[PDB]
Formats: structure tokens, sequence, C-alpha cells
RNA sequence: GGUGUAGUGGUAGGAGAGCGUUCUAAGGGCGUUGAAGGUCGAUCGUGAGGACGGCUGGAGCGCUUAGAAGUGAGAAUGCCG
RNA sequence: UAUCCGGGAGUCAGACUGCGAGUGAUAAGAUCCGUAGUCGAAAGGGAAACAGCCCAGACCACCAGCUAAGGUCCCAAAAUA
RNA sequence: UAGUGAACCAGUACCGUGAGGGAAAGGUGAAAAGCACCCCGGAAGGGGAGUGAAAUAGAUCCUGAAACCGUGUGCCUACAACAAGUCAAAGCUCGUUAAUGAGUGAUGGCGUGCCUUUUGUAGAAUGAACCGGCGAGUUACGAUUGCAUGCGAGGUUAAGUC
């Protein structure tokens, strides 16, 4: 019969949640969060559609690095000119920049498309356990069973 | 070298989006009124700056 | 007796060309591309009248796993306690309960866990 | 009979079959010749014996 | 109120007075047809079949036998002068609901 | 009624080019037509202000219509019979080559 | 014609059955109240393919049975435009 | 199902994989045999992509269900069992 | 593009020192009634006005396809990596052989053209610039097999005459 329901843009209202980093994992603090910005949490979920909820994670520079991660999960990029690798490690990057150690940890969990890029930007990553985004009167989301 | 490809028509027409002329500095003439190139003597009354030359 | 081209070969590419209506550029305008286009549309169609059902099957799911997370179960357990409940109900009407009747979608997850239990 | 009704008796005439005419036809191409080989040529094959 | 009724091998949602597409019944058009497998009861309360509802129905009138669309289909493997072209048009029945049991 | 044409036909220029002008033209009272192709330098701004006059003198007395509200409605050039000819190359060889021609269209409506 | 069982990927290739084109014979038709051809359309058949409407066009052409073939093109660094 | 009789062929460049040998260096996506499978002529699922490996043989329609190999944190369906 | 190379001032034009080679090119309309006259323009060519059943039949003249070019726009498009499509699909626009309609289509899944030849080709192996036309198992005489008809331990004429 041809019913199933396709949710539209607009229509399905997305919701605020915050997640608290402080000793997490980073990979299953990447999940959980990809899949709520995904919005694979709700029945509503269509694959052509954003649907998810907004992230704010906080607490980030305590994130959890198990093992040797901290000093031996090196972080690469390419200027695309010769010999212009560079590298950061997961320790580092923890310390200094630990929204970009976020941000480029649920990057590689979400679709590599248009529809994921803009997913994407509804992540806030913010060392300390205080964000600007009170007005939007986000939830606080508990996670520890999730991970 | 020679164009491995022939170019399509959608590819024509952006390179040559470009390739179009401009009509610029035309205003009226103050003796007679009819339009021409600002600085240059108008080519109907033969007047410029107020003064038939 | 002579027969003469006619106008066959034109009544052919015209209705490839037809079929091909829609592509881009040479892709509609010109017979040749056009017939090669036109075979790969078929291909793809044929291979995408199976792939529809494997999709729609994977979305229904998705769905059908969120709802019951949402009701405090996985969707393994779900389908689990539903086949031993004896109930019939497939993926499809399962999402759809799970979008639009949620106090059914919900009745249902209680009676899985339920004959979970027992 | 009648011009306008005629009707051969049935197996008397079969229809001739036509090669290098589409590949449904189960002729197309090589025309039932093969691939290459001296029987695939025009005017090929080897005398009889 | 509403229904799901399992016909065809597939399951179909029915409200009364919707009109249904399902594989080619064998009945007359305009003729009464009741489908006896109905899975689940909705509206303001639930009732689920384990597989079926106890004793519950759905009534319809077959209003029309039909034709879907042509569906086409043409297999060929590319260099291996080899194709082969199909049509199709699968029979419908709709049937339009006139009471839920 | 309320608009007249006008057509220059096998005229000697290259479409593209004349194009290229035309696109100034196209939409515009006439007056700013006018003063447009006037002074415009490229070959084809003579020949479709001709085309152009000849619409207006048709609009003017064949139909008796309001010379001063004329706009250019359309305007337009297609290719036309293209003669052919043939260069000498180097060793020995020729090369074609395609004198173009134009048909100059200029339809210009009351308003 | 119904029921049941089983089967229906396919190159070379074998077998069978069909679509379409030109012309011929017979019959039966259609055409300045508009044929063929061209174009557009959301139409029908399992396929090749077959109709039906609008516009253009201006004088020939379908249908049934049978018959004969210069009978089907997408490729040959194919030929001509 | 085998035989036999007759009409019509195509095939005589094979490839890899497993197992048993030779040549080789107990090398080769090597070479040459035996044996089985697949490709050849086989689409589909898995192995990222990947003819020859694993599962499995597409007559079609379905927005139905159960499984094979392989998998169940996200990309990406299913256990943070 | 057939049919003589030649339907037409063709063995011509053209090419070659020469022998020799060797084209392209038919169609207004029933009847020229082949657009008097006026307007723009130097003309060409157009717009009227007329002839005509028809002039989008105006001499490049019956029809007028495709490649190719242009104009106007219903929809989409300037964060996107695209064998160009198919499946799913919001939105916008429109209403057909009235059909669970049509055009476009953000976005998401899947997805390396056709042919040839190969063990194997998306192949960085070959061929095709595109469109249109033409272009390849035929005929004659015999051999043999299947099927069909006639006759049947018989069958049958050939040349030739009317
Ligand atoms: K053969
Ligand atoms: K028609
Ligand atoms: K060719
Ligand atoms: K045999
Ligand atoms: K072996
Ligand atoms: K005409
Ligand atoms: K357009
Ligand atoms: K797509
Ligand atoms: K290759
Ligand atoms: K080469
Ligand atoms: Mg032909
Ligand atoms: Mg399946
Ligand atoms: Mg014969
Ligand atoms: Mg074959
Ligand atoms: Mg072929
Ligand atoms: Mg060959
Ligand atoms: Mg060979
Ligand atoms: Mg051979
Ligand atoms: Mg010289
Ligand atoms: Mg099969
Ligand atoms: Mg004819
Ligand atoms: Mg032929
Ligand atoms: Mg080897
Ligand atoms: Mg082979
Ligand atoms: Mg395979
Ligand atoms: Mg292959
Ligand atoms: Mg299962
Ligand atoms: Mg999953
Ligand atoms: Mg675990
Ligand atoms: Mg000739
Ligand atoms: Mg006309
Ligand atoms: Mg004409
Ligand atoms: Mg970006
Ligand atoms: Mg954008
Ligand atoms: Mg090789
Ligand atoms: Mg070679
Ligand atoms: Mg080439
Ligand atoms: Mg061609
Ligand atoms: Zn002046």
């Amino acid at each position: 019969m041809r019913t199933t329901y396709m949710a539209k843009a607009g229509e399905v209202e997305r919701k605020w949640y915050v997640v608290d980093a402080t000793d997490v994992p980073l990979g299953r603090l990447s999940a959980v969060v990809a899949s709520v910005l995904r919005g694979k949490n709700k029945p509503t979920f269509t694959p052509h559609v954003d649907t998810g909820d907004f992230v704010i994670v906080i607490n980030a520079d305590k994130v959890k690095l198990t093992g040797k991660k901290a000093t031996d999960k090196i972080y690469y990029r390419h200027s695309m000119y010769p010999g212009g690798l560079k590298s950061v490690t997961a320790g580092e990057l923890r310390d200094k920049n630990s929204r970009r150690l976020i941000e480029t940890s649920v990057k590689g969990m979400l679709p590599k498309n248009t529809l994921g890029r803009k997913q994407f930007t509804k992540l806030n990553v913010y060392g300390g356990a205080e964000h600007p985004h009170a007005a939007q009167q986000p939830e606080v989301l508990d996670i520890t069973n999730l991970i | 070298a020679v164009p491995a490809r022939r170019t399509s028509k959608a590819k024509k027409a952006k390179r040559r989006t470009h390739y179009k002329l401009t009509i610029k500095g035309l205003n009226a003439c103050s003796n007679c009124g009819e339009m021409k190139k600002s600085h240059h003597v108008c080519p109907a009354c033969g007047h410029y700056d107020g003064k038939d030359v | 007796a002579r027969v003469k081209g006619g106008t066959v070969t034109r009544k052919r590419r015209k209705k490839v060309l037809k079929l091909a209506k829609g592509y881009y550029g040479s892709k509609h305008t010109l017979f040749k591309s056009a017939k090669e286009q036109v075979m790969n549309s078929y291909y793809y169609a044929f291979r995408d009248r199976r792939q529809k059902k494997r999709d729609f099957r994977k979305l229904w799911i998705a769905r059908i796993n969120a709802a019951a997370r949402m009701n405090g179960l996985s969707y393994s357990k779900l389908m689990h306690g539903l086949k031993l409940a004896e109930i019939d109900i497939n993926r499809k009407m399962l999402a759809d309960l799970a979008v639009n009747d949620a106090a059914a979608f919900t009745a249902l997850a209680e009676q899985a866990k339920d004959a979970l239990s027992k | 009979m009648k011009l306008h009704e005629l009707k051969p008796a049935e197996g008397s005439r079969q229809v001739r079959n036509r090669v290098g005419r589409g590949t449904s036809s189960g002729n197309g191409k090589t025309a039932g010749r093969g691939q290459k080989g001296q029987k695939a040529r025009s005017g090929g094959g080897v005398r009889l014996g | 109120m509403y229904a799901i009724i399992k016909t065809g091998g597939k399951q179909v949602k029915v409200e009364v007075g919707q009109a249904i597409y399902v594989e080619k019944l064998n009945v007359e058009a305009g003729e009464k047809v009741v489908f006896d497998e109905v899975i689940l009861v909705g509206g303001e309360s639930t009732k689920v079949g384990a597989p079926t509802v106890a004793g519950a129905t759905v009534e319809g009138t077959v209003e029309k036998h039909g034709k879907q669309k042509k569906v086409v289909t043409f297999q060929y493997k590319p260099k291996k002068h080899s194709h082969r072209k199909q049509g199709h048009r699968q029979p419908y029945t709709k049937v339009m609901i006139e009471a839920i049991n | 009624i309320t608009s007249a044409k006008a057509t220059a036909k096998t005229v000697r220029t290259s479409p593209r080019k004349a194009r290229l002008v035309i696109d100034l033209i196209r939409g515009k009272s006439v007056a700013d037509a006018i003063s447009i192709l006037k002074f415009t330098p490229n070959k084809s701004a003579g020949i479709i202000e001709k085309v152009l006059m000849s619409a207006v003198a048709n609009a003017e007395n064949n139909f008796d219509l309001d010379v001063e509200s004329l706009v250019v409605s359309e305007a337009f050039v297609n290719e036309g019979p293209t003669m052919k000819r043939f260069r000498p190359r180097a060793k020995g060889s020729a090369s074609p080559i395609n004198k173009r021609t134009s048909h100059i269209t200029v339809v210009v409506t009351e308003k």
C-alpha cells in the first residue's frame, strides 16, 4: 500500500540534550552522541531527512582515553603540500583543544555526505561544565547505560 | 595537444558566460538631449561642454 | 523487390529517446547514448525492485528498534518476545504502530516482555 | 477453394531462417559460424574428405 | 478505529470507509468479501491477535479489479550479446472497507 | 495590431557575434536600443540598427502604432545558410571555411 | 479448459514459435467531410511491437488469407550528406 | 535416465582455488599432469574495493515472513547479550 | 545515396603531361495568377496590400525528421567529488488515452558506459565526434536429411510440338 511514514523537515521537533564526557571513553561517547545526532533514538527516523537532536558536550577536557591512547593515538592531517604531514597526539589534543578531539571523533562516525555534515553542525563541545546554550533549555542525558 | 573529449553544450555555455559585450558611459547630451558618450563630442549636434565644434 | 529503410528505424529510435526523456543532455538527445543509458536504467531498475524490499525492511527494523528502546527493550528482545507470544504482526505494521500509535506499540511491547518473563 | 482463403497443408511449408539479424534470433553477429578459425571465413572450410 | 488484516501474504492497515489494494481476490466486482485473519484492532483501545484476534472479522466490497502500471524486466549481460525483455502487470483488487468487527 | 516584426535574412555576419549585440537591446525601449546600437562599434550593430529601424517603420506605417511607447519585445539571431570555402594550408592540404550568415529578427510592441 | 507435481541464469551453439517492412493475388474496405508521411500524448500486449486522439500535411493507404524477398543496423580507423 | 540410428553444430588459447605429484629453489598470479569446485557461460549476500575464495543458482510482482555465509558501538541492519 | 557513371546541357564539371580517373545536381502552384501599389533600407531583405483553396506553397519554393543553433519559461541549482542513472523522497507547478496522473526535484541508498577480443576488460587493450541515409549467408545447378502432398511395387518425365 506504500504507507510507510516519511518524516519531513521542520515538522519534527529537535530537542537539546547535554552529555557529560567526564571519565567516559572517547569512542563510546562519540557513538552515543552520533546516534542521537542522527536521530536513531526516535521512531520517526527517516534516512533522507534530518530528525536528530542537538547535543552539548561538557567537560570534554576530562574525556577518558584507555590504554596508551593519550600518547600513542596519533591524529594525522596532510596539507596536500609535499611532505606536509602533520601529527598531534590524542593526549595533547585533549589537553589543549578537546573540542577538536570530540568533533573529529564524532565526524568519523557520522555519514560523509551533506546530511551527515548538517547533522554534525548540531554538535557543540565545551571543555568544562558551563555552556552558553541555557536559552535552549537543554535537558541532561544520562549515558552510563548507553555506553 | 588536442581535446581528449568534445566540449558539451553546458560546459561551452559556462565558458562563454563571460563572453559578452558591454555598453557604458551613455548619457544625455546637454545641447540637444540625444544620448552621447561622456567626454566625447555628441555625434548629433557636434557640441561638447556646451560649445559647437 | 527492393525494401528501402522506411520509418521503422525512426520509430524504434524515437521510442528509445522517449524512454530516455529526462536524461542529461546527450543522454536524452542522442539515440546511441540514450540507448546505452536506457539499458543501464533497466539494469538498475530491475536490481532496485529487489533492493527496495531490503531498504524498507531495514527502515522498519530501525524504527522498531528506536521504539523498543523507548519502551525499555532492544529490537532483538522485542522480536523474540513477540515470537514467543505468538504475534504475527510484521515489521511494516510494527513500525507504523511505533510512529503513529505509540499506545498500541507499548501494549505490544508489554505483551512481549511478559512472554519473555514467562 | 477461394483465392482469399488459401491454406497450405500443415507442415508443408516452413519459414527460412535468416542469420545475422540480431542477437535474440540466436544467429546474430557470428551467424552460427563460431569465433574465428578457417570455417568462420567467407568461402571457408576444407574440401570434402 | 482501525484494524490490521493479513491478506495476500501481507498485512494491511484498514479503516472503515477506506479503499485498500490487495492481491487479486477470486471475487466478482461489487460483491462482499470478508477477511477473517485480523491480527490487531486499534483505536481507543487495542486488541492483539495471538496470532489472530478471536472472532474478529473485516467486511469489504470489491470495488474494482485492475492491473498496475507495467513493469519491464530487461536482463542483459554486457559484452555477451544477450538480452531478454519481459513485461508484467500485477493484477490487483480494490476493496472498500464497510465494517470492522 | 499591437506589435510589428522586421527581419533581415541571409545577412553575412557571425550569429554568435550578432547575439552579443542583440543581448544588449533585447527588452529595452526603442530609444535606448537605438542609442546602444549607434554607439556600439561592433559590425553587427549597424545591421541590427537597420533592422530595428525597419521594425519601427513598419509598426508606424503599417499598423499606426505609437512609436514613442514602443519597446523591443523580442529579438534574436538564427543561423542561416553557410557558404563553404577552402583555404590552402601547409603541405598541399586544404582546410574548410564556414562563411556563416544570420537571420536577424526584431519584434517591437506597443508596451 | 480445470487440477496437481516439477521446472523456467546462460556465451558458442541446436530447436520451436512469433513481431515488423516492401511487393503480388483474392476478398473486403478506408480516403479534399482529408491517405501516406511528420510531431505530441499520461494508451494496449509477455517481446519484437499494435492502436486511439490533437496539430501539420495534401493523395494515396490499411485490414484478412496466402505468396516472393534488395525484409529489420550501433559499431566494419565502414561510404555519402 | 542409458543405448542405437540419423539432421545441425560449436569446441581443440583456458583461468584460479583446494588436494596428490613432477620441473623450479619444496620460488612465482611460474610450468606440466591427476582429481573436485567455481569462473568461463552466474546475477544475488560476505570477504572495503576484488572473475576463479565462503553462502547461494535471478520466469515475474509485493512497502510480507524464515534462514545460509558473514555479523550485532557509529558510519551500517541486528547484543555496548 | 535507388535505377545506366549520367532522370538535370555527363563522360560534362573537375583531376592528370598522358593513357586514364570521374562528380554533384529532379518536385512552387490546378493555373504564374511569380506578390501592382505603399513603408524602412543604398541595396539585399523585410512589413503591409494583393494573387491564390493554401504564401510557414514566394521561387534555397511539395512534406520538412535528427544532429546543431536560438528565443520565452514551470521546477531545480553557487559547501559540492556526479558511467550521470535507478530506488526512496519533501517541496513547487500543472491537470492527461482519468490512470492508485504528469513535469521538476532538495535530500538519502545503490551503482566503473556500449561493442569487439579475451582465462580475465570500467578498463590505462580495440572501435565509434554526433545525426540521417546506404551497408554483410543470396541465387543457379546438383548431393543428402526432415516435413508435406500425389501415386505406390511402382513413381516419373527431359528435350521438343500446340
Ligand atoms: K552452425
Ligand atoms: K498521429
Ligand atoms: K559509422
Ligand atoms: K548427434
Ligand atoms: K588444479
Ligand atoms: K505548402
Ligand atoms: K530550455
Ligand atoms: K541519487
Ligand atoms: K585493462
Ligand atoms: K594500444
Ligand atoms: Mg537502413
Ligand atoms: Mg529478501
Ligand atoms: Mg522460400
Ligand atoms: Mg546463442
Ligand atoms: Mg552486435
Ligand atoms: Mg568477430
Ligand atoms: Mg581461437
Ligand atoms: Mg570455428
Ligand atoms: Mg603547393
Ligand atoms: Mg533459476
Ligand atoms: Mg508506402
Ligand atoms: Mg538489407
Ligand atoms: Mg598459471
Ligand atoms: Mg571465451
Ligand atoms: Mg558472482
Ligand atoms: Mg565479465
Ligand atoms: Mg530472523
Ligand atoms: Mg545498527
Ligand atoms: Mg558488552
Ligand atoms: Mg552516379
Ligand atoms: Mg505548414
Ligand atoms: Mg518546404
Ligand atoms: Mg564544508
Ligand atoms: Mg547549497
Ligand atoms: Mg592477454
Ligand atoms: Mg590488438
Ligand atoms: Mg576512436
Ligand atoms: Mg552512422
Ligand atoms: Zn548633442
